[PDB]
RNA sequence: GCCGAGGUAGCUCAGUUGGUAGAGCAUGCGACUGAAAAUCGCAGUGUCCGCGGUUCGAUUCCGCGCCUCGGCACCA
């Protein structure tokens, strides 16, 4: 919200400086995004009085005769250029910010133009440039420098959180600075009303949308441009003056965050009717935009006899037709409180965001209407010499705020402060509360405008802030946590250790968007996502990932394309989605492999990974083995499942060739387990100090058989006294049958208490040869 | 084979181009009926048929060799990278430290070779001290050895091997100022015949919390927390009076081990003794530092790591830790 | 990953203050992300987060007590929902910090993402004051920028904390105030929504006589400033040349 | 050690990597000699680089490799 | 949900009297090496966003919707 320092300083007279105000608003709950000086007006621009505007024949231009102290003429193509208004005359030799090159005497369509009459854009007071500024013809003595009556201003840019719609009005904002001890000056709308009947009737048909609706009646109006202080103020706040009436409505709105709108009675008909738009009805709003109306739009309509037409999009923006102009003498002033939701909906339905809707959405004082009507009516009487009526037209009877039980004891308990009761009650009373209490728990009833104060905690907040969060002391709580909180962080320290361990061996951690490309569902041969999005950043990021590798792999391609990593071992721990959210660990190997920077002999591929992985769970002290399984995304030749502590939890293999080919990628290996990994409790076990009888023994087996089944069998029948095992060599050669291979194991037996005799080992080494036969294997 | 079947793109390109974009191009557009279309045709009739055919041809030629060739016994042992592990003493220490870390304690270490001043004197254990016999001091002899005290200054005195970590209480206080919470793990050495539950070289864990307002209730709370974290909610601590020259209201403590229904005696404890505070500040003057432990109080505690470890990991005999057996160690690869 | 190096350090920092580290799900229900946090429908204040809505039949989202939680599925727009979940599960007193990846709908830039990480801190208990909330941040500050550091609290709004605040830590080695996160004393209605949910699950109320504070900070932004990464889009980028840079931050 | 120290040194700032992809002590080489084949890699921060720049560097590496006392197969 | 600009070969990207869909490292066989590199011809993985048009190989008129950006309106 733009906050013109001087505008504020009008309600809060003693403000120190734009700087201090920002410091002040800071502690109050509003931070300023920026501060800036705004109306640098060179000495070259003076006030002038359009004596006469003469149309240059043949052109669309005008020769203006202006009283600029002495008389001068200027040429202008501005439609709004007419006789009897004041203007910002830039004399020849003036340096304008808005158009940088030096203004001077120039001949145009036959007339020695003496400088030019500026426009909002040209003076640098607003972005508008479709007309000249329009000052009150008698604004200043012809020729006086404009700055002399239009000083450089300072505007703060304040962030106004939703819990402070009262703050979308400087008089409201001002009320907070007051509580800090700043003198407050509320304008005293000085009305001179006349007890006479209103020429129109009110007929609120949707009290649900217009909980409180009031209409004013000002007549015998003399529409003209606003005085400079008004025009200057509106501009600093980001708005452009338009006249007498319209300006006072906007002024008040900004002042007390209460949108209002002057409807011209010529168009009001018999009376104003606040109803919903008849599904169909058309309305051309102020922006010149011709719109259709959704039957849910709350309309401000007028009726004539048996007719009914819209006049304005209630709470959002007035209608183009009934807006007040120069030839208007009487108006019907709208000042109401509209259903926040209705406005919200409608505003967006028509893609409109006004100063009006913005406030009606956030929240309007449920009982600030009438005071507002007088402020506007007063001002209209003073700037438009209007003759305000005495009676309003109300529709709705809102109930003032209820009391809130407030214990300054708790305030100090909840804050860790020890503010004396007195300071608290005092503050609360400065923010406009009624503290009807005796102690210890008072009956605090807040101001109609504080929508953010319903609870006793709300109130305690008011003390902290007005007292200064910087006054709340530092401390540290000490207590024994409830028992169901012990060890709650195991799941965490577990996974963390994990990562840490991986990062040990050599894996590079990697984070990847939870998003998934629906296409990759086919591209990597996976099942389509169950959770999709209703608002994807991009179809590529349309669904939620069901695996971690599609990404791990993609980050690879992307690497090899920006840089060409000769090799890469990666890993990622992330949340996957599918039936249920579940944590996964993913890995990825690729490149030359591990060996000697020189000596061509490299160690890599599938078994390099299974290498690390076995080495991995080795570290975690967990059972690990792979058992070939078909996985639609892995080379059929190299693809199995992973078995941690006996239970299956993922897979390990090489990416399906057909795939690598599409993503134009070399061969690659990976795995993707599911967390949390099994939990094996440790059982210490004293190791025997008696020598381990160990013997070798090959096992001729048929080529199709997996080393897994072989060992499983050998170890099994190998007996309990079996310490180790091991596979020191696999041979598929000459002295062996067709389609066969021998697995030479290095066994090792051992007894706890005493040494063992070879008569025992044989009775075992044999038991291993017997089942090795009963099954169907040889024994070289 | 397509490697060339690709290059043919210019073999067919430029060559065929020597028909249209090579035969008067500033007039070719004025000739469009048939001839141009001859290429517009062949240019399409060839690019699609050719370039793609050769592709998909090999796309099913190369991708075919692999699918068939590459056949591995997945369940076959892989590269034998090494798999590390951590000593049991460390697994424990770490957990103890993480336990006290959560209570706001700082973990700092001290030297193993101390001076008779920090190990005994500053701790209130003067010469021929009757109470100087719970520790069986290892005396050292070495010229050219530079032992250095807290403020990096050269500390004098008869060198030895600290018989407990408590001397880190004296050192850390002349260095820092209160309030603070410290736990200082460390290897200590004593002269006693070893057995199933005894060593000559073992580890302790000091805990020192100095500060104004510190009470024995706070000392008891710590142990109560040490207890919980180690044996769950169903755990409880037991404090019984005992003597140490450096803590007046002294105590020995035990933690209740539910999963075993037995009281374990962990360590000593108590409120820091008046003369240790005196010895500290007193030492500081000597070093020109203002006194700092005049208006404070504080508690210390010291426990046997191994014994906790033993009971905690089930190691029957204490002489295993420093044994060196890989068959023993490797057992703990995975305690997290 | 840098996000982890940081998270870890943050967690180790709060761990030393007695906080417990627990995580929650990324795919939430409109009940835990908004409602139980006091952010009803068409909520004007429901616009600081630009919710990612989901659609999925056969998906089984499960609440605290492992029960099937119903509601419109979505991606949590902050970790704060772990405040509601952890309270229906445990009983006070307790100190928790729950790190986690959150998702918002906003165009990305040098200091913004659509997917980023926060860090919740919830300390409920009878006798808990804002002074305690301020002490934590004061500790977070020290541990991160040394003794010469200091914190700054300014009022701000959140529907789930009444006395709300936004905080900044003073960065000496750079002479600049950094805005870390939001904070404040847990709001009366969150305690109400929790216990209220418990009844529904037949558990006795537990947050009736207590008070407590919460805070939530942006990890990446802290990381960025902490590791010097100029642009926030680097973390999730994937560049090995970027990552490898942090091999050694301990 | 000395070889690389020298190559990297004079290899210029724009030098990203280096690497030793092979050490050869064989036939086509003098007596008591060996060749170290390095896989260099240069890179510029803002824009791409022209081979006229790399040479003016790959060379600077060959010049000091001579001023010292090493060959360059 | 308004004006206006870009979105093209493992990558960085200009472009438009058009024969250039390409230039700058980088990349594919012979052959100089044992194995490479500085090399000489010989060549283009490119749907120049996607659905549809556009000349003899189209990027560009031209249609609507998409990745990107400034401003704008909100406020992370
Ligand atoms: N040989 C040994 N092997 C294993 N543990 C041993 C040991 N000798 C002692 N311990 C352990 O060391 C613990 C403490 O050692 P102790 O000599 O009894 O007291 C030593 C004091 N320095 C501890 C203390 C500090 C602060 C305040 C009060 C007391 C014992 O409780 C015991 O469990
Ligand atoms: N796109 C983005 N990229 C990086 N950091 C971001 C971000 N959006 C938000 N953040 C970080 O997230 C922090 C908090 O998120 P915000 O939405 O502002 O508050 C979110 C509340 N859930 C935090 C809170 C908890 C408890 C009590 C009070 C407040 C911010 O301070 C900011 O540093
Ligand atoms: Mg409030």
């Amino acid at each position: 919200m733009r906050v013109p320092f001087s505008w504020l300083k009008a309600y809060v007279p003693e403000l120190e400086s734009p700087e201090v105000l920002e410091e002040r608003l800071a502690g109050l709950g509003f931070e300023t995004d920026r501060i800036e000086r705004v109306f640098p007006i060179p000495r070259g621009v003076v006030f002038a009085r359009v004596l006469e505007a003469h149309p240059i024949p043949g052109t669309r231009l005008k020769r203006l005769v202006l009283d600029a102290g002495r008389t001068v003429e200027v040429v202008s193509g501005a439609e709004n250029a007419r006789k009897g208004i004041g203007v910002a005359l830039a004399l020849p030799g003036t340096e304008l910010p808005g158009l940088g090159q030096k203004v001077g005497e120039r001949v145009i369509q036959g007339v020695r133009s003496f400088g030019m009459a500026l426009s909002p854009r040209e003076l640098g007071v607003g972005e508008y440039g479709g007309g000249l500024l329009e000052f009150p013809e008698d604004a200043l003595p012809p020729g006086t420098p404009l700055s002399e009556a239009w000083p450089e201003e300072v505007v703060l840019d304040l962030e106004v959180t939703p819990n402070r719609p009262d703050a979308l009005g400087l008089l409201g904002l001002a009320r907070d600075l007051h509580a800090l001890g700043y003198a407050l000056v509320e304008p005293e709308a000085a009305l001179k009303a006349e007890a006479l009947p209103l020429p129109f009737a009110l007929k609120v048909e949707d009290p649900e949308g217009a909980p409180h609706f009031t209409l004013g009646y000002a007549f015998g109006l003399r529409v003209a441009p606003s005085p400079l202080w008004m025009q200057r103020a509106l501009f600093a706040a980001g708005m452009r003056p338009i006249n007498n009436v319209v300006d006072v409505t906007n002024y008040v709105m900004l002042e007390r965050a209460q949108p209002m709108h002057a409807f011209d009675l010529r168009f009001v008909g018999e009376g104003i009717a606040v109803r919903r738009a008849r599904e169909g009805e058309r309305l051309k709003t102020l922006d010149g935009v011709e719109r259709t109306l959704h039957p849910e739009d709350l309309v401000i309509a007028g009726w004539r006899g048996e007719e009914s037409f819209p006049l304005g999009l209630a709470g959002v923006m007035g209608g183009a037709e009934s807006e007040v102009r120069e030839d208007t003498e009487a108006i019907a002033l709208e000042v109401a409180c509209f259903d926040p939701v209705s406005i919200r909906k409608t505003a967006r339905r028509h893609g409109l965001r006004t100063e009006a809707s913005h406030r009606f959405e956030r929240g309007v004082d449920p009982l600030g209407q009438v005071p507002a009507q007088r402020r506007a009516l007063s001002l209209l009487q003073a700037l438009a010499g209007a003759r305000v009526a005495e009676a309003l037209l109300e529709a709705g009877s809102p109930k003032p705020p209820e009391a809130i039980p407030f214990r300054p004891e708790y305030a100090n308990r909840l804050l860790g402060t020890s503010y004396p009761e007195a300071e608290q009650i005092a503050i609360l009373k400065r923010l406009g509360c009624r503290v009807e209490g005796e102690g210890p728990t008072y009956r605090v009833t807040p101001p109609s405008h504080r929508l953010d104060l319903r609870l006793e905690e709300d109130l305690v907040e008011e003390v902290a802030r007005i007292e200064g969060y910087e006054t709340i002391p530092l401390a540290l709580p000490a207590f024994f946590p409830a028992p169901d909180n012990r060890a709650v962080e195991a799941p965490y320290r577990k996974e963390q250790r994990l990562r840490e361990v991986l990062s040990g061996l050599g894996f590079q951690e990697v984070y990847t968007y939870s998003f998934m490309d629906p296409e990759d569902a086919r591209r990597f041969r996976l099942d389509p996502p169950r959770l999709l999005l209703l608002n994807p950043l991009a179809p590529e990021k349309a669904a939620l990932r069901t695996h971690l590798f599609p990404g791990l792999v993609r980050v690879l391609k992307e690497n090899l394309d920006l840089d060409r990593p000769e090799r890469a071992l990666l890993f990622e721990v992330g949340r996957v989605f599918r039936e249920r959210e579940e944590t996964h660990l993913a890995g990825l190997l690729f490149g030359e492999g591990v060996g000697l920077p020189w000596a061509k002999e490299r160690l890599s591929g599938y078994f390099l990974l299974k290498g690390y992985l076995e080495a991995l769970f080795a570290r975690l002290g967990l059972a690990f083995r792979v058992e070939a399984e078909a996985f639609p995304f892995l080379h059929p030749g190299v693809s199995g499942r992973v078995l941690v502590e006996g239970e299956e939890v993922g897979f390990l293999g090489a990416l399906h060739p057909e795939i690598a080919q599409e993503l134009e990628l070399p061969p690659v290996h990976l795995f993707e387990l599911r967390l949390p990994l099994p939990d094996k409790p440790l059982a210490f076990q004293d190791p025997s100090r008696h020598p381990a009888a160990f013997r070798d023994l090959a096992v001729v087996v048929p080529a199709p058989t997996p080393y897994g089944e072989v060992e499983a069998l050998v170890r099994e029948a190998a007996g309990p006294y079996l310490e180790s095992l091991a596979l020191f060599d696999l041979y598929q050669g000459p002295p062996l049958p067709e389609g066969h291979k021998s697995l030479a194991f290095h066994l090792r037996f051992r007894h706890p208490k005493r040494t063992l005799r070879d008569e025992e080992v044989e009775e075992a080494v044999s038991r291993v040869a017997e089942a090795l036969r009963a099954r169907g294997f040889g024994l070289r | 084979l397509e490697e060339l079947k690709a290059l043919k793109a210019r073999y067919l390109g430029k060559k065929g181009l020597l028909t249209q974009e090579m035969k008067g191009l500033s007039a070719l557009p004025l000739e469009e009926r048939r001839k141009r279309g001859q290429e517009l045709n062949a240019i399409k009739a060839a690019l699609e048929a050719a370039l793609e055919a050769r592709e998909k041809a090999l796309e099913e030629a190369a991708l075919k060799e692999a699918l068939e060739r590459e056949r591995v016994d997945v369940s076959l042992p892989g590269a034998s990278l090494f798999s590390g592990g951590l000593h049991p003493i460390t697994l424990m220490e770490r957990e103890l430290v993480e336990i006290f870390r959560a209570l706001g304690y700082q973990a700092v270490e001290g030297p193993e070779v101390e001076s008779e001043f920090f190990n005994f004197d500053a701790l209130n254990i003067p010469e021929h001290h009757p109470a100087r016999d719970m520790w069986d001091t290892f005396w050292l002899t070495g010229e050219g050895f530079r032992l250095e005290g807290p403020l990096g200054e050269e500390v004098e005195g008869r060198l030895l091997l600290r018989t407990h970590t408590s001397p880190m209480q004296v050192r850390y206080m002349v260095a820092h100022t209160p309030p603070f919470r410290i736990v200082v793990p460390g290897r200590v050495f004593r002269f006693e015949q070893t057995d199933a539950t005894h060593e000559a070289v073992f580890h302790q864990l000091e805990g020192l919390v100095v500060g104004e307002g510190i009470a024995m209730a706070h000392l008891k709370g710590a142990i109560y927390e040490l207890a919980q974290a180690l044996f769950g909610p169903d755990s409880k601590v037991r404090f019984q009076p005992v003597y140490f020259p450096f803590v007046e209201p002294g105590a020995q403590f035990a933690v209740w081990w539910p999963e075993g229904g037995k009281w374990l005696e962990l360590g000593g404890a108590g409120m820091v003794h008046p003369k240790v505070f005196q010895a500290v500040d007193a030492y500081r003057e000597r070093l020109g530092l203002p006194p700092a432990y005049r208006g404070v109080t504080g508690f210390a505690f010291g426990l046997g790591v191994e014994r906790l470890a033993m009971l905690r990991y089930g190691i029957p005999d204490i002489r295993y830790f420093f044994g060196g057996r890989l068959k023993f160690l490797e057992q703990f690869k995975g305690v997290l």
